[PDB]
């Protein structure tokens, strides 16, 4: 199919990619320490509530931001999972979860989980809003 | 002289340092600068998720605006 | 087709997954990571002694040291730097990439491979623990000439621990050497013929062969000396012709030893040049012959360390020593031809490997002068020789070692070392080294002998000692950024998620992941040439590689 | 199964991700005991400099060891407070 | 259709152990040069009437060892187990004979601190004698393992490498005997 | 395996030449005798390579071409069964400690420590060799 | 208490031993505590690896496409894909060597130097094997009846 | 001028010392030449042969040159031969 320069499909189906000497591989637009702070929050929140947490940052806005329901179908174990989708191009906040978190407090968690994100999105802060939302949400979902 | 030698041995290393540290550590690295929300979002889609717990039907939702 | 990934990779393990996996392990990859950590820990201990004896060498008077302390200090510096840092660090690089290079899942004998590391560590500890005694450690140099190590002279307990620790280290060395030969001979991948493996593997093989000859003859001599010191065994008596017997026995070891810690670090630069030059290594068949010739020649050249004795056949050891300087030039010219007419970028590995060239050339040039008896009649046993073997030795096990570390850090860990923090280190090292060791030639020339605790004010040579001390303190402070870089970037470093972060990698270790799995491989490419990973990643170059290979 | 091994089933009378067998016995010592223990040990090392000895090598050894202990405790406290470790 | 790597491992190690004895041979030949007349001095006297039978026993041990190896390749665990015991007994005889000669020699005035010839003699023949005891330990260690599990090719490989070691040992002794008792 | 065998006899030839040259050149016009120390070493250095060369020659003539020794062989030719490797063991460190004890005993001339070290070495080697051969407990 | 005997036999100052002990009696226990804690947790983690993947036989496979894997011996039921079903920890020891599971028979009935007739060996092996089956079956039946 | 070329040897007080000094000073020059002609080669390619802005294809992939390798093992051999002669 499509392979970049330096990439080749091996005998096992795995690819072998190549980067230029003075170049990176991930190149996220956020500082490393901020990524660490988000990551460990996402990890310890998920472990406490026994429900997988996810974050999406991209153009999901086609039809009143309803493809998030389709993005949630990509995370491991889609049934026991929570998602938070943010569109900065369209100022859109969405939360969608699988049919296993029902009756565990998520019904009363999303309304203020979106408010926490929006409060910090009123500033120039993006990576702060995601962590704030995750922190306020994961502290209200019962493990059972 | 017992004054020049003691001052020179402990003086030159610390002056050679912090002159080589100003012309190497004061440049931009390969880590991209932070994204501001005053500009259009130009990047591939991001999907982050935890690895806990280790190892279709969707019955909820919410919305917001900013 | 979105994939779920963590915002950042995991920093460290979950509160204990290493302590038990440190004492029961048989993984070659793990053993290598725990082979350099200890080597670099011993480096600092060996260097602190040099700093002490350099501080107490800048002013004519004895300020804070004594004669005995200075003697023990240079003796132990000399021993720790040579036998507990370099000879080991050779084998760290072996069982780190050699199984990956040949396409094997494991070493020949893993449970024997584990024993060598522990023999190393405990032997080193026994030898160093001579400083706890009220007397002190060995105070008779690393050379250990006789009769000065007899029960009559040097009757202390430090010398005994030195002798008995070197033997335990040497057993580990021999057992480690036995393993690499077997692994190379009978562990290869299909299509990986003897003349298709990289240069590093050839160097390690020949080095192991050389070890098998060098070390046993040293252990025998050490047992003979212990016999004299404990039983009164009349072996190295001057009346018995034992003053020269021992020197022959020691120098049959000593020079092959210095060629044990040279060829492996030639391999590293030979592997680094083609990657960053975007061009094949210029001369593959000839480099193997150069290695073989250098190794074979460095057995019959042992009495060029004994000129002032006036008791050796001078012509025999001069001509051959001249001859062992021919293939080295071939290696130099092959490297120059490799880095000729190609795009060069000069990252940290290339910078270190170039520093290696610049240092080693002057080292070798000085080394050739010592080979002529008329010049060694005036130069020997003075700081000129100290200047010599601190260039020829400082290129292979410092510059090439650091080049290898910067090269293979991502492949072993999965993180990238910083660049702005790895150039300050190099420049500090380079400036400090040339500041501290350049003026020693002049010192030795004016008539300053080596192993002198102090000197008189009316000796002439005072300012050069000050310059050397200043340079030595710069060289001692140079190492802070490197250790800081390693500490910081091991768990908060930039993640490499490709199969090769250096792009135009040639060897087979770049045809796996970062780091590789437990058994090193989940697939193998088709072996055709000496650049398998390049042909894996660049299939549109095969016709351009086999047609442009020959210049006329 | 053709093996000899017999599987055991049992029922007798920090979380399991850090300590796998966390519910089989006592597996948590509260932090603060260890910090105060370290500080108190450093104080004891420092106080042993009052005696009848006339040398000073031992004094420097004591000072160095106490400094190392205090540095370790301080680092742990700082990292725990700032949020990098739990 | 492949080389035996446990077999190549032992051969490569045995090459290095031959260079250990190089030191001892060098000491002997160096001390011999400064003889100052009769190389065996006045007090010492070598008795060929006891060094010959013991050498013959050590030579005969190799035949039994090879017979054991031949039995090992066929699957005869009892055949292997039978020759190695007699090999062990003959090796023990060698050791005890050598010790007897030592006791005899010491009483007549040849000691390690007594002379240089005593030094070289005892050093050379005592470093050899340590290897024989190591070989006996290897025999007992291997024979104990043939009873632990079923007789597989790995057991045969172990037997073969042990035989290699024993053969090397007696080949070294032949050289020592020829250079000490004849070339004086 | 002909390349491996040839690499050793090349060195054998060189070492033999060097030893023969050294022995003669010292007998004539060199003070003393033959320089027995250097002559002894070089005639056994040659033997070191000769033993390995002969063994490799025999092995090479016994078995035919392997996947490793074929210029154009496929990866699928090597598929099959490698052999046995020890996954883990804590015995090596015990062996090293035993030897260290014996060495420290020999250094300070404490015969009791030497005896204890030798006993420990024997026990540790016994443990290492018998590791994968102990049967289940008989009850 | 025996610092005067160690200072004589081993070459160390008698003044140095007192200070070594004095400093040690506050430092060494802390190091031992830390190491013991970590070592215990690591031994715990060693048990979770075998209940999940199985006993590592120490055999490498070298698949057709050039992959190296190790053969594992599951301690319980297997899944349709061949990966073992995870087991639960029950506070009991676990095997870690294949020789302790009976991967090795008796060399043969007989003396140390001479064998016995084959029929005797066959009959004795049969009896021993059957006895092992009976004992294991009895334990399993009792364990099954207890937890009903 | 000979002071800055003898690297600070004392001048001899016996004929043999003067002859040895002559040999040494003559050898230092013969070793700086071969050092200069290699330092120049290292410096030349480290300042001219680099990755230019114009990202072209991979360069010429040459790895063997028999005539130059054959004429290179003979040139230092003569130098070491003459040095050996003078040494003797
Ligand atoms: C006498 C001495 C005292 C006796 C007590 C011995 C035990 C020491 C304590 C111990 O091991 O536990 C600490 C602690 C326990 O680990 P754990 O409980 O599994 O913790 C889980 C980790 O969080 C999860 O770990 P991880 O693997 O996820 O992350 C670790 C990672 C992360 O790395 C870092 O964090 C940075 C590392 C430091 C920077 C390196 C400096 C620069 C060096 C240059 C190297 C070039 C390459 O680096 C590594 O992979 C570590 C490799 C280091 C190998 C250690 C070599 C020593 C072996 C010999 C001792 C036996 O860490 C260790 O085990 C390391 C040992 C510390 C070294 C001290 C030296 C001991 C000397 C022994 C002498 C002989 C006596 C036997
Ligand atoms: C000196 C060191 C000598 C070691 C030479 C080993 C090189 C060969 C490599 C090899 O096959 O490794 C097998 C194996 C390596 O384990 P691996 O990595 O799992 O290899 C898998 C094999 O393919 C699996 O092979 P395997 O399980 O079929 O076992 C085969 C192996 C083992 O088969 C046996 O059962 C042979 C007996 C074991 C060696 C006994 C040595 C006892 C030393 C104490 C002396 C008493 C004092 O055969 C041999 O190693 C044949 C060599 C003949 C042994 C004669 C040595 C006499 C010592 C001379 C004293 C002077 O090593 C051993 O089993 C024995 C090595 C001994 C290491 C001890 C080092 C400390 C010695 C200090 C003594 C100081 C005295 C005072
Ligand atoms: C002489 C020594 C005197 C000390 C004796 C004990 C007195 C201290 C007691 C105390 O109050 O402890 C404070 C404090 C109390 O908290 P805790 O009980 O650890 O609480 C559990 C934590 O949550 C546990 O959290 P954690 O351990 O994950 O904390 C994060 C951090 C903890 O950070 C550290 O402990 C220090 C790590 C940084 C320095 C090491 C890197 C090398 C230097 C590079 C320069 C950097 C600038 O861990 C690391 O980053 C360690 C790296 C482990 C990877 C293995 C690589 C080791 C290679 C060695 C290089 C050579 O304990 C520590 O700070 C941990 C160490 C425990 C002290 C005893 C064991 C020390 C290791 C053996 C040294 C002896 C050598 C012989
Ligand atoms: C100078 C200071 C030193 C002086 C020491 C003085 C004291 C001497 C100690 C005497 C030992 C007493 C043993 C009594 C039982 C003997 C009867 C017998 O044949 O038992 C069979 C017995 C097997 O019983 P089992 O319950 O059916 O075990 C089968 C399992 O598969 C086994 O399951 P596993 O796989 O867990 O078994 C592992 C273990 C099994 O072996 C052991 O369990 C050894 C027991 C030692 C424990 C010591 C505590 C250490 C604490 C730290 O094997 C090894 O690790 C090998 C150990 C080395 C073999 C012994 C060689 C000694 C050479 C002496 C020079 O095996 C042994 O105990 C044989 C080793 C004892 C050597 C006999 C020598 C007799 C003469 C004594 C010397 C004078
Ligand atoms: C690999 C080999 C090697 C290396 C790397 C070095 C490195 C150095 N050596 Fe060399 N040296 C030898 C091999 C080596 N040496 C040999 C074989 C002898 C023979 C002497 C004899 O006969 O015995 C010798 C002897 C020798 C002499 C001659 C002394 C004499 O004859 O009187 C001198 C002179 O200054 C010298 C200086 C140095 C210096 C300044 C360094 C600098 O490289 C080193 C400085 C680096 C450091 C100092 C690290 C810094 C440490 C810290 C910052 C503190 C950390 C503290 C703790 C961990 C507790 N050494
Ligand atoms: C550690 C690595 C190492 C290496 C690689 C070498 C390599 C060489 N050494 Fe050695 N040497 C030591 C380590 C090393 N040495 C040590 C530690 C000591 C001191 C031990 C002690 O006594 O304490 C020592 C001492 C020592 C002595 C004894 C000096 C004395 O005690 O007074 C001699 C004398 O012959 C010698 C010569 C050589 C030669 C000719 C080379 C050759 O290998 C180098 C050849 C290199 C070149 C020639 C440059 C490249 C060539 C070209 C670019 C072509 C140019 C052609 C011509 C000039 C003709 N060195
Ligand atoms: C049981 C293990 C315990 C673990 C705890 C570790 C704690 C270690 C603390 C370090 C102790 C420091 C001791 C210092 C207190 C002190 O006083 O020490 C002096 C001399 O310093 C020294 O040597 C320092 C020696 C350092 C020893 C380090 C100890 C580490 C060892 C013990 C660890 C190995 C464990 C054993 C291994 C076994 C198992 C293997 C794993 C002697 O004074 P003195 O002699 O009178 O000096 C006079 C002048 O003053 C005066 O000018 C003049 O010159 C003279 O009058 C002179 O005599
Ligand atoms: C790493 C472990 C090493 C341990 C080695 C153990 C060897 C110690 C044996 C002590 C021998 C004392 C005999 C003696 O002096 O008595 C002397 C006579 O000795 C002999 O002739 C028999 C010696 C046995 C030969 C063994 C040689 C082994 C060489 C080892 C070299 C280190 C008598 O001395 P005298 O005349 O009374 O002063
Ligand atoms: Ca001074
Ligand atoms: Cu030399
Ligand atoms: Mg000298």
């Amino acid at each position: 199919l499509d392979l970049p320069y330096g990439s080749a499909l091996t005998s096992s189906g795995r690819i072998s990619a190549v980067t230029e000497p003075g170049e990176l591989s991930v190149h996220y637009p956020f500082p490393t320490m901020d990524l660490v702070v988000l990551d460990d929050a996402l990890k310890y929140g998920s472990r406490a509530a026994k429900a997988r947490f996810a974050v999406y940052i991209g153009p999901l806005g086609a039809d009143t931001a309803a493809t998030a329901r389709e993005i949630l179908a990509n995370v491991p174990t889609p049934e026991n999972a929570v998602l938070l989708a943010v569109s900065p191009d369209q100022r859109a906040i969405e939360v969608v979860y699988g049919a296993d978190v029902k009756g565990r407090g998520i019904e009363s968690a999303a309304p203020l989980g979106v408010s926490a994100a929006a409060a910090s999105f009123k500033e120039g802060n993006l990576i702060d809003g995601l962590i704030s939302a995750v922190r306020v949400m994961s502290a209200g979902v019962s493990p059972a | 002289s017992t004054a020049l030698t003691h001052g020179l041995i402990g003086g030159v290393p610390l002056v050679l340092f912090a002159v080589l540290a100003l012309i190497f550590l004061t440049r931009k690295g390969p880590h991209p600068d932070t994204y501001k929300m005053s500009d259009p979002w130009t990047h591939a889609p991001i999907l982050w998720a935890a690895e806990e717990p280790r190892e279709v039907v969707i019955g909820g939702g919410a919305s917001g605006k900013w | 087709e979105l994939e779920a990934r963590r915002p950042f990779p995991e920093r460290m393990g979950p509160k204990g997954n290493l302590i038990y996996k440190l004492i029961t392990t048989t993984d070659h990859k793990l053993i290598g990571i725990m082979y350099c950590v200890v080597c670099f820990a011993f480096f600092l201990v060996g260097g602190l002694m040099a700093l002490f004896m350099r501080t107490e060498l800048a002013m004519p008077g004895l300020q804070f040291l004594s004669n005995e302390q200075f003697n023990q200090l240079f003796t132990m510096h000399g021993t720790v730097m040579l036998l507990f840092y370099a000879t080991p660090i050779v084998f760290g690089f072996a069982n780190l990439v050699l199984p990956l290079q040949i396409g094997a899942p494991d070493v020949a004998f893993p449970r024997l491979n584990a024993l060598s590391f522990w023999l190393f560590l405990f032997g080193a500890l026994i030898a160093i623990a001579g400083f706890i005694t009220p007397g002190g450690a060995a105070d008779f140099g690393w050379t250990a000439y006789s009769p000065l190590t007899d029960a009559i002279h040097s009757p202390g307990a430090g010398g005994d621990l030195w002798i008995m620790g070197l033997a335990v280290g040497g057993l580990g060395t021999i057992l480690g050497g036995v393993n690499m030969i077997t692994t190379v001979v009978c562990m290869r991948a299909p299509g990986m013929t003897m003349f298709r493996m990289p240069i590093f593997t050839w160097n390690i093989l020949v080095t192991s062969i050389l070890v098998l000859i060098a070390f046993p003859i040293l252990t025998a001599a050490l047992f003979g000396l212990a016999a004299d010191r404990h039983l009164g065994a009349h072996i190295y008596d001057p009346a018995n012709g034992g003053v020269l017997l021992w020197q022959h026995l020691f120098w049959f070891f000593g020079h092959p030893e210095v060629y044990i810690i040279a060829l492996p670090f030639f391999g590293i630069v030979s592997e680094i040049f083609p990657v960053f030059s975007r061009k094949p290594i210029f001369g593959y068949t000839t480099l193997i012959y150069a290695t073989l010739a250098i190794a074979a020649l460095s057995v019959a050249v042992w009495a060029h360390h004994m000129y002032a004795t006036g008791a050796v056949l001078l012509p025999f050891f001069s001509f051959m020593t001249f001859l062992i300087a021919v293939p080295t030039g071939i290696k130099f010219f092959n490297w120059i031809g490799t880095m000729w007419k190609g795009q060069l970028t000069f990252e940290t590995p290339m910078l270190f490997s170039v520093g290696f060239l610049i240092t080693f050339l002057l080292g070798g040039l000085s080394g050739v002068l010592l080979a002529s008896p008329p010049l060694d009649f005036h130069v020997t046993d003075s700081y000129f020789v100290i200047a010599h073997f601190h260039y020829v030795l400082f290129g292979t096990i410092v510059f090439a070692t650091y080049a290898g570390i910067y090269f293979w850090f991502p492949k072993m860990t999965g993180r990238l070392l910083d660049e702005r923090l790895g150039k300050l280190h190099f420049w500090l090292t380079f400036i400090g080294f040339h500041t501290t060791f350049l003026v020693q030639h002049w010192l030795g020339d004016e008539g300053m002998p080596r192993r002198y605790a102090d000197y008189l004010p009316t000796d002439g040579f005072t300012t050069l000692n000050v310059i050397s001390t200043v340079g030595a303190f710069i060289l001692g402070v140079s190492m802070l950024p490197f250790v800081w870089n390693v500490f910081k970037s091991w768990r908060y470093g930039e993640p490499v998620t490709v199969d090769d972060p250096w792009g135009y990698g040639n060897s087979l270790e770049w045809a796996t992941s970062c780091p590789p799995p437990r058994h090193n491989f989940t697939e193998l490419p088709r072996i055709r040439s000496e650049r398998p990973a390049f042909e894996l990643h660049y299939p549109h170059m095969v016709e351009r590689m086999r047609a442009e290979a020959h210049v006329g | 199964m053709s093996s000899t091994q017999d599987r055991s089933q049992l029922d007798p009378e920090v979380d399991v991700e850090d300590v796998p067998s966390a519910e089989w016995g006592w597996s948590h010592m509260p932090i603060g005991v260890m910090h105060i223990g370290g500080l108190l040990s450093a104080a004891f090392l420092l106080v042993m400099m009052r005696g009848n000895h006339v040398g000073h090598v031992e004094d420097w050894f004591l000072i160095g060891f106490a400094a190392v202990i205090v540095a370790l405790v301080g680092r742990n406290w700082w990292l725990r407070r700032r949020g990098w470790i739990r | 259709n492949r080389p035996n790597m446990v077999s190549v491992g032992t051969i490569v190690w045995l090459s290095s152990e031959l260079m250990f004895f190089a030191g001892l041979f060098a000491m002997y030949f160096t001390a011999r040069a400064q003889a100052g007349g009769a190389w065996p001095p006045e007090p010492t006297e070598l008795n060929l009437a006891l060094a010959v039978p013991v050498t013959l026993v050590l030579i005969a041990s190799s035949f039994t060892c090879q017979m054991g190896v031949f039995a090992a390749e066929r699957g005869d665990v009892f055949g292997l187990r039978r020759w190695y015991v007699i090999t062990f007994l003959m090796g023990l005889f060698f050791v005890l004979g050598q010790g007897y000669e030592y006791i005899h020699l010491v009483e007549h005035g040849t000691t390690i601190p007594g002379s240089a010839y005593g030094s070289v003699f005892y050093l050379a023949t005592g470093f050899h004698g340590l290897h024989v005891i190591g070989g006996l330990v290897a025999f007992v260690l291997l024979l104990a393992r043939t009873k632990m599990s079923k007789f597989t090719p790995a057991q045969a490989t172990a037997a073969i490498v042990v035989s290699y070691y024993w053969h090397f040992v007696d080949i070294v002794w032949i050289a020592l005997f020829a250079t000490i008792y004849f070339v004086r | 395996m002909h390349i491996e065998a040839r690499l050793f006899e090349i060195l054998t030839a060189f070492f033999a030449l060097a030893a023969v040259v050294y022995a003669v050149l010292t007998a004539m016009f060199a003070t003393g005798g033959v320089e027995w120390a250097g002559t002894t070493a070089l005639v056994l250095t040659t033997g070191l390579t000769l033993i390995t060369g002969t063994f490799f020659r025999f092995v090479a003539r016994r078995l035919d071409t392997r996947p490793e020794d074929y210029e154009d062989a496929e990866i699928s030719d090597g598929a099959g069964e490698l052999g046995f490797f020890a996954p883990h063991s804590w015995w090596p460190i015990l062996i090293s400690l035993s030897f260290s004890t014996a060495a420290v005993g020999a250094a300070l001339w404490l015969p009791w420590l030497i005896a204890a070290g030798v006993a420990f070495v024997i026990t540790s080697v016994c443990g290492l060799v018998f590791e994968y051969y102990w049967g289940p407990e008989k009850h | 208490c025996m610092n005067d005997i160690i200072a004589l036999k081993f070459h160390i100052s008698l003044n140095a031993t007192t200070w070594i002990g004095r400093i040690g009696m506050v430092v060494l226990p802390a190091i031992v505590y830390f190491v013991a804690y970590r070592w215990a947790i690591s031994l715990q983690r060693s048990d979770r690896e075998v209940l999940e993947h199985g006993v590592e036989t120490g055999i490498i496979k070298r698949l057709p496409h050039g992959a190296y894997v190790e053969l594992h011996q599951p301690l319980g039921p297997v899944d349709e894909h061949g990966h073992p079903i995870p087991l639960e920890y029950a506070g009991a020891p676990l095997p870690k060597r294949m020789n302790k599971l009976g991967s090795g028979g008796a060399p043969g009935t007989g003396s140390f130097l001479f064998p016995d007739p084959a029929v005797e060996h066959e009959a004795l092996t049969e009896a021993a094997h059957a006895s092992e089956h009976k004992s294991l079956t009895a334990l399993k039946e009792h364990q099954d009846r207890i937890h009903g | 001028w000979s002071d800055a070329l003898a690297l600070g040897w004392p001048t001899g007080i016996t004929p043999e010392a003067k002859l040895n000094r002559e040999l040494w000073i003559g050898s230092v020059i013969a070793s700086f030449a071969v050092g200069a002609i290699v330092w120049g080669l290292i410096f030349w390619t480290s300042a001219f042969h680099r990755k230019k802005a114009t990202d072209t294809e991979l360069p010429r992939q040459f790895g063997y040159n028999m005539p130059l390798e054959l004429t290179l093992t003979v040139i230092p051999f003569l130098i070491i031969s003459v040095l050996f002669y003078f040494t003797v």
